[PDB]
RNA sequence: UAACGAGAUUCCCACUGUCCCUAUCUACUAUCUAGCGAAACCACAGCCAAGGGAACGGGCUUGGCAGAAUCAGCGGGGAAAG
RNA sequence: UGCUGUAAAGCUGGGUCGAACGGCCUCUAGUGCAGAUCUUGGUGGUAGUAGCAAAUAUUCAAAUGAGAACUUUGAAGACUGA
RNA sequence: GCGAGAGACCGAUAGCGAACAAGUACAGUGAUGGAAAGAUGAAAAGAACUUUGAAAAGAGAGUGAAAAAGUACGUGAAAUUGUUGAAAGGGAAGGGCUUGAGAUCAGACUUGGUACCGGGCCAG
C-alpha cells in the first residue's frame, strides 16, 4: 500500500533512475513484502519489476 | 454530568454530548438552532439536504459580510450558508442519541430535538507572522455540545352580594 | 424503462470550451464529459474509461478535440448502499471522421 | 475656494437614481390628451425589438445641401403581430388622483396571456380566470352591469391587449399584457368600442400610419456594476495616480460633511427605463407581403430580413414598424410605441418619406449581398451545389 | 579643455495612449462557497440645519424628521488611526 | 426573601459548599480604588471579517483505508533544461 | 558557614527570583538576563460490565459521604458566552421624579379576653 521503499531499492538495484522503475501495478502485495535488495532483485529477474526503455532523443534532424 | 437543562421526564428522553470538539462556535451555533425543536427524522433528512447543498442553514448572529443565497427564502432571510463541519458533528451526536434512545426501548418516529445547545471550548492556540517581525494569535474556537430527544375563585363583599341577591330575585 | 443500455454519442467540445482558461482546458472537458452523461442517463455517478483520459490529453493541457464520439453504458450498481442504483460508464469510441455521425443505440 | 477653471456637470441630474428599472415592461408614464370629437382609437402599441438595418432615400427638405440628393440612414425594424383585446379598464377622477373603478374581461383568454398569471405553469392547475368565465355563461348580466358602471362613472377609459409572442421568434411564452388608453369618443363611446373588439385582434396599421412622429418607451441594455468612468464619463486620474485612476478624486469639500447626491459614484449603469420621442415612422410594413423589403425604386422580390436572419432574434414574419435610427432596449426587448404627446408642424415631422432601397444583406459579417440569388449570380456553381 | 558621466539644464529629429478621449482584451485578485482564521482601534456612541458654547457639536436648545435585518462599493465626516 | 441606617454599611430567607469563624471592650497596621498611555492575569466587539493570489499544471483508474483534491501504484500531460 | 529556638511578620500576583525536577525552562556571540507553575478523595475505591461510534467520546451501569469531587479534578466570583422563560424596541442606550399595569413581599382579629366584650386597617 505503500511502495516508495521498493521503488527507492529497485532504482538502486536496477541501475536507473527511479522514474525508469515500473512496479507491476496487479502484484502489490508481493512487491510490498520484498524489503530487501535480494528480494527486489528476484522480482526484477521474474519480470514484476521492469526497467522501463530510454525517452528517445534522436538525431536525425540534426544529422 | 449536569446537563443545563433536564427533560421532565427522563424515561422518554436521550442525551448526548461532545466536548472539545474542533469546530467552528459560530457555525456550529447557528445549525444548532437551525435544527432546535424539529422531528428527529425531519432534521436528520433536513441536514442531508443541507450537505448536498439542496437547502442551507440560516445564519441569525454571527453572519456579519458573509454572502446572500436564495436558498434563505424558505426561512425568511437573505444570509444563509452550508456549514459541512459543524454538520457532519451534529449528525453524529443525534445518531448517538437517536441509539441511545433505541437502547431505552423508545419510537424513533415519535422523538423531538427538545434541547439542544453549544457552549465555548477552551481555545486551541497556533501562532501567525505579520509584518516587521511580530507575532499574532492564530487561534480555534471550539465547541461544546449537548441534546437531548423526547418521545412527543371569586370572594365578594356584602354591597357585591346584596346586589347580585337583588338583581337575582328581579329575575325570578 | 431500460435501465442497463448502451448509446453511442458525439459530444461538442469545441462550444463547451469557449473561453476557457488555457490550463484548464483539458481538465474541464472531463468535467464537461460527466455533466454529459448525467444529462444522457440521469445518473451522478459517472466514470470516464482511462482510455478517454488519454484522448482527451493526447495533445496536451489546451489540445481537446472539437467533437469527440463517446460510448456511454447505464449499468447496475448493486454495490449495495452506494446512493446510486445504476452508474454511467463512458469509453472513447474511434472512428476515422468524428462528422456527421448521430445517437446510435449499441446491440450487445 | 473656487474651481481654478469652470466646466459643465457631468451627467443629468433629471435621471436619478440609475438603479435598476421596477419592471421589464417599459410602462406609459402619460397618455396623449384625449380630444372628444376625434374618432375612437388607440393610443398605443406593443411590439418587439429584433434589430437595425440601413436604408437610402431622397431628401425633401428645401434649403439643405441635401435637397433632391441621396442619403443613407440606420433605421430600426420592431416585429409588431396584432395585439388581441381581452379587457377594458375604468378610471375615475378623484381630488387624490385617477382611481380604477372596476375591470372587465373577456370571456375567453387564450394560453398565451394566461401564462402571464403564472410564475409555475406546468405545475398549475390552470384555474385562471375559471370561474370567472362563467360570469358570461348565464346571462353575461354581470358583465354588462359592470360595463354599464364603467359608462356611468369613468372619465378615462383603456383596455387590455396583450401580444401574440408565439408569432415571434422569442422562446418565451408568456405574453405581454398591458393598458392602452381609448381616445376620443365619449366614455359611452370608448366601453362600446373596447366591448365589439373582445377577443379580437387590432394590427398596427390601425393605430400608426407611416410618416408619423411616434415615441419609444422601453427599458435601455444592461450593464450590471460601473464605475465612475464609464457611467458617468468623467475625466480619467492621470497615469501615474496611486492605488488607481479611474476614479473621481474630490467626492467633496469638508462642509458639508456629507457626500452629497450630486457627486459621481459607482453603481449599476443601464437597464433603465426611458420614454425617447420623434422618432419617423419610414415603413409600416405587412407579413403577408413577400417585397416587404422591396420598393417602388427597387423591385427586387425581398422580404424585410436580411441574409441569415437577424442576429440573435430570427425573422420578422408578421407585420412590423421601421422607426428612424435607434430606439431604447436590446434585440428580443418588448417595446411600447406611443403616439406623440403634442402637435408638430416642422418640415420634418410633416416630410413624407419615399424608401429607394433597404439592405437586407447579412448583419452576422461583412455581408456582400442582398439575396441568395444574387450569390449565386455572382459566384456562379460550387462545389456542393454539384 | 579632447575624452568620459545611471550628474543638472535647453532645443531638435525619430517615436509614441503623456494628452485630445477614451475604448477593448488576458491572467491573478476582489466576489460566492468548504475548511482555516488574525490585527489596528474602541469614554459612551453614531441622520441633518441653525443657535449658543473652550469663538467649526453625535449628544445641549430650537427646528427638519424618524421603521427590522442587510450585501457590494466608496473615500465627505468621525477636527479617524499611527 | 425581606428588615435596619441620611450614608459608609449591618442583619436575615433560599441555593451552593465543606472546616473553621464571629459580637463586645481595647491594641496595632503593608487597612478601603474607576481612573495613574498604572501592574499581572483573564476576556470581548471588531469577525466567521482582512485574508490563505510570486515561482507555467494538472488529469483518469486501481489499491489502501471508517474516511482520499492532497498517501501508494499504473497510465498520461508538464517543468527544471547540465 | 554550622547547629538551634522564636515572632502582634507574608500567606501562592503575597513572602526570597524560586513553597513545585528554580537559578530550572528559555534568550543572548558574550558579559549577562531569567519566568510560569501549590490543594481529587479518608482511601484509587482512578469507573468492572453492556451498548452506539473508525476513534475521541457518548448513554447505561458502577465506586464514593459527595461525581454539584472523574487525575480539564477543593471552593469556583467577574468580564465574556449558550440555551430556556418573561418583557421592550420608528437615527443610541442608560438616569431622577410620578403614577398606571404585570410580578413579588408584608401585615392584628393581637400570644386577643369570657356567643359576647374588646381591638387592627381603609373610608363617609
Ligand atoms: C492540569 N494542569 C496542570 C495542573 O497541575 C494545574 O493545577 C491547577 C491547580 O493549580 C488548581 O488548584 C489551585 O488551587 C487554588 C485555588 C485558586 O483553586 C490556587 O490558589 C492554587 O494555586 C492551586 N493549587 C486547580 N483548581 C486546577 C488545576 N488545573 O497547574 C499546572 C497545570 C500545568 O495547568
Amino acid at each position: 500500500a505503500n511502495l516508495r521503499t521498493q521503488k527507492r531499492l529497485a532504482a538502486s538495484v536496477i541501475g536507473v533512475g527511479k522514474r525508469k522503475v515500473w512496479l507491476d501495478p496487479n502484484e502489490t502485495t508481493e512487491i510490498a513484502n520484498a524489503n530487501s535488495r535480494s528480494a527486489i532483485r528476484k522480482l526484477y529477474k521474474n519480470g514484476t519489476i521492469v526497467k522501463k526503455p530510454e525517452t528517445v532523443h534522436s538525431r536525425s534532424r540534426a544529422r | 454530568v449536569r446537563y443545563a437543562a433536564t427533560p421532565a421526564n427522563p424515561a422518554k428522553s436521550a442525551s448526548a454530548r461532545g466536548s472539545y470538539l474542533r469546530v467552528s462556535f459560530k457555525n456550529t451555533r447557528e445549525t444548532a438552532q437551525a435544527i432546535n425543536g424539529w422531528k428527529l427524522e425531519k432534521a436528520q433528512k433536513y441536514l442531508d439536504q443541507v450537505l448536498d447543498h439542496q437547502r442551507a442553514i440560516p445564519f441569525r448572529r454571527y453572519n456579519s459580510s458573509i454572502g446572500r443565497t436564495g436558498q434563505g427564502k424558505e426561512f425568511g432571510v437573505t444570509k444563509a450558508r452550508w456549514p459541512a463541519k459543524s454538520v457532519n458533528f451534529v449528525k453524529d451526536l443525534l445518531r448517538n442519541a437517536q441509539a441511545n434512545a433505541e437502547a431505552k426501548g423508545l419510537d424513533s418516529s415519535k422523538l423531538v430535538i427538545s434541547h439542544i445547545q453549544v457552549n465555548h471550548a477552551p481555545k486551541q492556540r497556533r501562532r501567525t507572522y505579520r509584518a516587521h517581525g511580530r507575532i499574532n494569535a492564530y487561534q480555534s474556537t471550539p465547541s461544546h455540545i449537548e441534546l437531548t430527544l423526547t418521545e412527543e375563585q371569586i370572594r365578594l363583599n356584602s354591597r357585591q352580594r346584596g346586589r347580585l341577591a337583588s338583581q337575582k330575585r328581579l329575575t325570578a | 424503462l431500460q435501465d442497463v443500455v448502451t448509446r453511442e454519442y458525439t459530444i461538442n467540445l469545441h462550444k463547451r470550451l469557449h473561453g476557457v482558461n488555457f490550463k484548464k482546458r483539458a481538465p474541464k472537458a472531463v468535467k464537461e464529459i460527466k455533466k454529459f452523461a448525467t444529462l444522457h442517463m440521469g445518473t451522478t455517478d459517472v466514470r470516464l474509461d482511462p482510455k478517454l483520459n488519454i484522448a482527451i490529453w493526447k495533445r496536451g493541457v489546451q489540445g481537446v478535440e472539437n467533437r469527440m464520439r463517446l460510448r456511454i453504458s447505464r449499468k447496475r450498481n448493486d454495490e449495495e448502499d452506494a446512493k446510486e442504483k445504476l452508474f454511467a460508464y463512458v469509453e472513447p469510441v474511434i472512428v476515422p471522421s468524428t462528422k456527421g455521425l448521430q445517437t446510435v443505440v449499441v446491440e450487445d | 475656494s473656487h474651481r481654478k477653471y469652470e466646466a459643465p456637470r457631468h451627467g443629468s441630474l433629471g435621471f436619478l437614481p440609475r438603479k435598476r428599472a421596477a419592471k421589464q415592461r417599459g410602462r406609459v408614464k402619460s397618455f396623449p390628451k384625449d380630444v372628444k370629437s376625434k374618432p375612437v382609437a388607440l393610443t398605443a402599441f406593443l411590439g418587439y425589438k429584433a434589430g437595425m438595418t440601413t436604408i437610402v432615400r431622397d431628401l425633401d427638405r428645401p434649403g439643405s445641401k441635401m435637397h433632391k440628393r441621396e442619403v443613407v440612414e440606420a433605421a430600426t425594424v420592431v416585429d409588431t403581430p396584432p395585439m388581441v383585446v381581452v379587457g377594458v379598464v375604468g378610471y375615475v377622477e378623484t381630488p387624490r388622483g385617477l382611481r380604477s373603478l372596476t375591470t372587465v374581461w373577456a370571456e375567453h383568454l387564450s394560453e398565451e396571456v394566461r401564462r402571464r398569471f403564472y410564475k409555475n405553469w406546468y405545475k398549475s392547475k390552470k384555474k385562471a380566470f375559471t370561474k370567472y368565465s362563467g360570469k358570461y355563461a348565464t346571462d353575461a348580466k354581470q358583465v354588462e352591469t359592470e360595463l354599464a358602471r364603467i359608462k356611468k362613472y369613468a372619465s378615462v377609459v383603456r383596455v387590455l391587449a396583450h401580444t401574440q409572442i408565439k408569432k415571434t421568434p422569442l422562446s418565451q411564452k408568456k405574453a405581454h399584457l398591458a393598458e392602452i388608453q381609448i381616445n376620443g369618443g365619449s366614455v359611452s363611446d370608448k366601453v362600446d368600442w373596447a366591448k365589439e373588439h373582445f377577443e379580437k385582434e387590432v394590427s398596427v396599421d390601425s393605430v400608426f400610419e407611416q410618416d408619423e412622429m411616434i415615441d419609444v418607451i422601453a427599458v435601455t441594455k444592461g450593464h450590471g456594476f460601473e464605475g465612475v468612468t464609464h457611467r458617468w464619463g468623467t475625466k480619467k486620474l492621470p497615469r501615474k495616480t496611486h492605488r488607481g485612476l479611474r476614479k473621481v478624486a474630490c467626492i467633496g469639500a469638508w462642509h458639508p460633511a456629507n457626500v452629497n447626491w450630486t457627486v459621481a459614484r459607482a453603481g449599476q449603469n443601464g437597464y433603465h427605463h426611458r420614454t425617447s420621442i420623434n422618432h419617423k415612422v419610414y415603413r409600416v410594413g405587412k407579413g403577408t407581403d413577400e417585397a416587404n423589403g422591396a420598393t417602388e425604386f427597387d423591385r427586387t422580390k425581398k422580404t424585410i430580413n436580411p441574409m441569415g436572419g437577424f442576429v440573435r432574434y430570427g425573422n420578422v414574419n408578421n407585420d412590423f414598424v421601421l422607426l428612424k435610427g435607434s430606439i431604447p432596449g436590446v434585440k428580443k426587448r418588448v417595446v411600447t410605441l406611443r403616439k406623440s404627446l403634442y402637435v408638430d408642424t416642422s418640415r420634418r415631422a410633416v416630410e413624407k418619406v419615399n424608401l429607394k432601397w433597404i439592405d437586407t444583406a447579412s448583419r452576422f459579417g461583412k455581408g456582400r449581398f442582398q439575396t441568395p440569388a444574387e450569390k449565386h449570380a455572382f459566384m456562379g456553381t460550387l462545389k456542393k451545389d454539384l
